[PDB]
């Protein structure tokens, strides 16, 4: 053999927090996705006259 | 007070009279829907403005929405023809508008910098045209 190391072990470690990253993003949007109380117009917005 | 120190209803006079409220009011209408419209077309949100407006009647006064609710109560008393009433009416809600008018002219004062500031130079008066 000829070939020594490549590329690095430090884009390795990015691409592990890229990777870590998107999983914890998608495990927390698995469980909190839903939490939807009420939705109330605000139809008398009072800081406009009042 | 406007109501009661006003006079018995059907005796107030008509013809040529009754056309100071008509004009008073489409004034007001048009005022408050200019001041409106010039600070709900550029805010993003609900109330964020982005740059400083100074078109329309806020070329005339720096708080103009206020005013024309001023003007429309001097409308209804004026209605009734009623001096009194529209004196304390002005008197509370000047005293009212002129504390919100506090805060919010320095809370952009800080917001923005120098750009409310020089707006402010160039518009004094707060809510009457030369008067305040």
């Amino acid at each position: 053999p000829m070939e020594t190391q490549i590329i690095s072990d430090d884009t390795w470690k990015l691409v592990d927090e890229i990777w870590d990253k998107k999983v914890e993003e998608i495990k927390a949007e698995a469980v909190i996705q839903i939490e939807e109380e009420k939705k109330k117009p605000q139809i008398l917005m009072a800081t406009h006259f009042f | 007070l406007a109501a009661f120190e006003g006079p018995e209803l059907h005796r107030l006079p008509g013809g040529w009279a009754n056309v100071g409220i008509w004009i008073l009011i489409v004034i007001t209408m048009l005022m408050h829907y200019d001041s409106t419209l010039y600070l709900a077309r550029y805010s993003e949100k609900v109330v964020v403005p982005t740059a400083v407006v100074q078109f329309g009647p806020y070329r005339w006064v720096r708080h103009p929405i206020y005013a024309s609710t001023m003007l429309l109560f001097a409308a209804y008393c004026t209605a009734l023809r009623a001096p009194l009433s529209l004196l304390f009416l002005l008197a509370v809600c000047l005293v009212y508008y002129n504390k919100k008018a506090k805060m919010e002219e320095e809370l952009m004062v800080e917001s923005f910098g120098q750009s409310y500031s020089d707006y402010a130079d160039k518009v004094r008066h707060k809510f009457i045209p030369f008067v305040y």
